[PDB]
RNA sequence: CUGUGUACCAGGAGGGGAACAACCCAGAGAUAGGUUAAGGUCCCCAAGUGUGGAUUAAGUGUAAUCCUCUGAAGGUGGUCUCGAGCCCUAGACAGCCGGGAGGUGAGCUUAGAAGCAGCUACCCUCUAAGAAAAGCGUAACAGCUUACCGGCCGAGGUUUGA
RNA sequence: UAUCGACCGAGUGGCUUGCUACCUCGAUGUCGGUUCCCUCCAUCCUGCCCGUGCAGAAGCGGGCAAGGGUGAGGUUGUUCG
C-alpha cells in the first residue's frame, strides 16, 4: 500500500493495546546501532530533523535505518560510531479491505508519528562525517522533506 | 564596470552602431557585439566595452567581448591557423579543394564524394597528408576546420575500429 | 605574516654577511 | 487605398500590444488612425515560446472556422480588434475606421506614440512581427 | 457517510467574483443628489500605461476561497541578497615556463617486482624543492604525471551557512 | 548505473476494478462486431540520433519524433486471449 495512505495525521491517535488486537510485529530490526556499549562522548553529533508532522510506517522506518546504517559500513562492521532511531511505531493503522458498509478497518500495521523539526536519526562520530551521506540515503525512504543537523561540530 | 583593450599598432578598429571592423595586414574582420547595456565603442586607439549592470550575466558577456576583440587583432596580424592530418587505413582517401569547398572522394571505399563549403576568407591549403585552415577571422576559421573533422564523422560502426578521417593536429 | 617567511629571510641576511621578494627583502639590510 | 487618417503612427520597433491598447482607444475616441510600419512591431520574449504560441493559432480551426493572419498586416490589426469590442456597433465603427500598413504608404512620417518604444540597445530577447509572419509562412511582400 | 456549534442558501435582492444557491461587499419602500464597500484603474470596461525601490526571463506570472485555482519526493556554479572561517602585494587562486634531484632498483617476497602484485618499515643527503611515491602506465623496466620549489602574471581567492 | 534491478519513498493518468449515489425511472437501448470520421502519445514500424558486456552482421538499452503505416487467417458471441 502507498504511504499516501497513512501519512497523515488525520485520524484520533490509535494506540492502546488493551482494546486492539492482532497487530502486526514491527519491520524495524533495531534501534540501537554502532558501539552501543559505549556511550554518546563523542566530538561530533549529526541529527535527520524531519520538516513536517508525519506519520511514518514501520516500513520506512525499517528501509531508512538499513539504508543509512548499511551505508555506515564504510566505517565497519565494528567501527566506533553511534546511531539511533529514537522513534517507536506505536499509532496502529487500519484498512477497510458490504462496500461503505460497517468499514471499521482491520489492522495492517503500525506507524510512528513524528512532528515537525523533531529528530529521527541521532549518530554520534569522530570526525568521519560519512554519516552525512548515510542520511541522504535515509532522507531518501521516508515521506517528508528533511535536513541533516550537526548538533555539536565547530570542527569545520 | 569598463575594459579598455589597447589596439595594435599595425591594426585599426571602428565601429557602426553595433558592428566592429578591425583591419591589419592580414586582412579585416567585422563582427556583431550585441548584448543588453554594453557599450561597445573606439576611444581614439583603444577600443572600450563598459556597462554600468555588473551582474554575473553582464559581466560575463563583457569577457566574451573582450576576447572576442583580442581575437580580432590576432586575426587581423598574425592570422589564425589550425592543422590537420589525414589518416586512412584500408582505402585511400583523398582530400581536396575543388571550389570553395573541400571534397573528400572514397572515403571509407564510398562512391559518393563528401564535401563541406568552406566559410568566409577561409584558405585551405593541402600538401600531402596534412591540411592547413587559415585566415583572420578566427570564428569563420575555427568551424573550417571543425567542419573537415566533422564530415569524416561515422556513427554506424565501431570508432576504436574505423578511424579513417582528417583530424585537427593543432590548434591555434 | 608566516613565520617561516620571517625565519627564512633571517636565514637569508645571514648569509650575505658571511623567492626574489625575500632576498630583495633581504638586501634592504 | 487612400485612408484620411487623423493620427499616423509608427510602430517601428514598438510594443505591438501597448501601441494597441492606445490605438483602440483612440478610435474609439472618433480617431481615424493608420498604424504604419507593421512589419518592423515588436513583441518582446522568447521566440520560441512566442512563435509556438502563434502557431497553435495558426493550426486550430474547424469547419465553423477559426482565421487568423499571418502577415504582419493582420496579426497586428486583429491584436487591435482584441481590443474592441467588434461584434457591436460602436466598436465595429472604430475597428473599421483603423488600418495597418506594410512600410507607410504616406509622405508623413508616422509619429511614435508615448511608453510604446522598445530601446535595442537594453533588450535582445524579443521578435519582429515580420520574422513571426516568415517562420509562420507568409509571403514576404514586404 | 454520519455528528456538533455557528452563519448563510433554502425563503435573500443589489455590487463584485468571466459565467456560478450558500466566497467577498451588502441585508432592500419609491424617487433623487452625493460619498463610499467589496473589488478595480493598459484596452475590451468606469478609474493610473501613478510614484520611490527590488527581484524575475520562465510568458514563471497576470488564478483570494474552489469538485473547479495542481504541482511532489528528489535535484539546481540560473540569478539576486546576507553572513561566518581561512589564504593574500613578504604575491594568494588559476594558467603558462622551469626544477622535480642522490642513498635506493628500500627490505622482505619471488625467476623477477626497480614509486606504484603483496607484507613491513616509511628512514638521510643535497637544497629553493622533490613522497621508503598520490594516479596512470610495463611482463617487469621505461615513459606521462603529480605531490613539493622557483619564475612570469597581478588582485582578490577559497571554504561553509542562510 | 551495457543490461537487470528488491525494499522504501514521491508522483502523473483516468485505459481496468472498486467506492459514492450528484444527474436521468411522464425511457439516455445492452455486449461484441461492423461501417465511417476526428484525436491522444506512455512510439510497434519508418526518419535522425546516444550508449553498449558496440569488430562486422545482428542484437540490447536509451533520446527526438504522432507525417504515414500497423494487414490476412483457425477455435470462441466474445472483448480478451
Ligand atoms: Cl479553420
Ligand atoms: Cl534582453
Ligand atoms: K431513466
Ligand atoms: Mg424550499
Ligand atoms: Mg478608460
Ligand atoms: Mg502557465
Ligand atoms: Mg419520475
Ligand atoms: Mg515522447
Ligand atoms: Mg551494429
Ligand atoms: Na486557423
Ligand atoms: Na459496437
Ligand atoms: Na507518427
Ligand atoms: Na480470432
Ligand atoms: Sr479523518
Ligand atoms: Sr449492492
Ligand atoms: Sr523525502
Ligand atoms: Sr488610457
Ligand atoms: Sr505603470
Ligand atoms: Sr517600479
Ligand atoms: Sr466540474
Ligand atoms: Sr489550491
Ligand atoms: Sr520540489
Ligand atoms: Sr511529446
Ligand atoms: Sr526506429
Ligand atoms: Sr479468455
Amino acid at each position: 500500500k502507498p504511504g499516501a495512505m497513512y501519512r497523515n495525521s488525520s485520524k484520533p491517535a490509535y494506540t492502546r493495546r488493551e482494546y486492539i488486537s492482532g497487530i502486526p510485529g514491527k519491520k524495524i530490526a533495531q534501534f540501537d546501532m554502532g558501539n552501543n556499549g559505549a556511550g554518546p562522548t563523542y566530538p561530533a553529533q549529526v541529527e535527520l530533523v524531519v520538516e513536517k508532522p508525519v506519520q511514518i510506517r514501520h516500513n520506512a522506518l525499517e528501509a531508512a535505518r538499513v539504508a543509512a546504517n548499511r551505508y555506515v559500513q564504510n566505517s565497519g562492521a565494528a567501527a566506533n560510531y553511534k546511531f539511533r532511531i529514537r522513534k517507536f511505531p506505536f499509532h496502529v493503522i487500519r484498512e477497510n479491505k458490504d462496500g461503505m458498509r460497517a468499514p471499521f478497518g482491520k489492522p495492517v500495521g503500525t506507524a510512528a508519528r513524528v512532528h515537525g523539526a523533531n529528530h529521527i536519526f541521532i549518530a554520534w562520530v569522530n570526525p568521519d562525517p560519512n554519516v552525512e551521506e548515510a542520511w541522504r540515503r535515509a532522507k531518501m525512504k521516508v515521506t517528508p522533506t528533511i535536513n541533516i543537523d550537526s548538533s555539536p561540530a565547530g570542527n569545520a | 564596470p569598463r575594459v579598455e583593450l589597447e589596439i595594435p599598432e599595425d591594426v585599426d578598429a571602428e565601429q557602426d552602431h553595433l558592428d566592429i571592423t578591425v583591419e591589419g595586414d592580414n586582412g579585416s574582420v567585422t563582427r556583431r557585439l550585441w548584448y543588453p547595456d554594453i557599450d561597445v565603442s573606439v576611444d581614439g586607439d583603444t577600443v572600450v566595452i563598459e556597462s554600468d549592470e555588473d551582474n554575473a550575466k553582464t559581466m560575463s558577456t563583457i569577457g566574451t567581448f573582450q576576447s572576442h576583440i583580442e581575437n580580432m587583432f590576432h586575426g587581423v596580424t598574425e592570422g589564425w591557423e589550425y592543422g590537420m592530418e589525414v589518416f586512412y587505413s584500408h582505402f585511400p582517401m583523398q582530400v581536396n579543394v575543388e571550389g570553395d569547398e573541400v571534397v573528400i572522394e572514397n572515403f571509407l571505399g564510398e562512391k559518393a564524394p563528401r564535401r563541406t563549403t568552406i566559410h568566409g576568407d577561409t584558405d585551405v591549403e593541402i600538401d600531402g597528408e596534412e591540411l592547413t585552415v587559415s585566415g583572420p577571422d578566427i570564428e569563420a576559421v575555427g568551424q573550417t576546420a571543425a567542419d573537415i573533422e566533422q564530415l569524416t564523422r561515422i556513427n554506424d560502426k565501431d570508432v576504436r575500429v574505423f578511424q579513417d578521417g582528417v583530424y585537427i593536429t593543432r590548434k591555434p | 605574516i608566516p613565520e617561516w617567511k620571517q625565519e627564512e629571510v633571517d636565514a637569508i641576511v645571514e648569509m650575505i654577511e658571511s623567492r626574489n621578494t625575500l632576498l630583495e627583502r633581504a638586501l634592504d639590510d | 487605398a487612400e485612408f484620411d487618417a487623423d493620427v499616423i503612427v509608427d510602430a517601428r520597433d514598438c510594443i505591438m500590444g501597448r501601441v494597441a491598447s492606445q490605438v483602440a482607444e483612440q478610435a474609439l475616441d472618433g480617431e481615424t488612425v493608420a498604424v504604419v510600419n507593421a512589419e518592423r512591431a515588436v513583441i518582446t520574449g522568447r521566440e520560441e515560446q512566442i512563435v509556438e504560441k502563434y502557431e497553435k493559432r495558426v493550426d486550430i480551426g474547424n469547419d465553423n472556422g477559426y482565421f487568423y493572419p499571418k502577415r504582419p498586416d493582420g496579426i497586428f490589426k486583429r491584436t487591435i480588434r482584441g481590443m474592441l469590442p467588434h461584434k457591436k456597433q460602436r466598436g465595429r465603427e472604430a475597428f473599421e475606421s483603423v488600418r495597418v500598413y506594410l512600410g507607410n504608404p504616406y509622405d508623413e512620417d508616422g509619429e511614435v506614440l508615448d511608453g510604446t518604444s522598445l530601446d535595442r540597445l537594453s533588450n535582445i530577447k524579443f521578435v519582429t512581427l515580420g520574422e513571426i509572419s516568415e517562420t509562420l509562412g507568409a509571403n514576404k511582400t514586404w
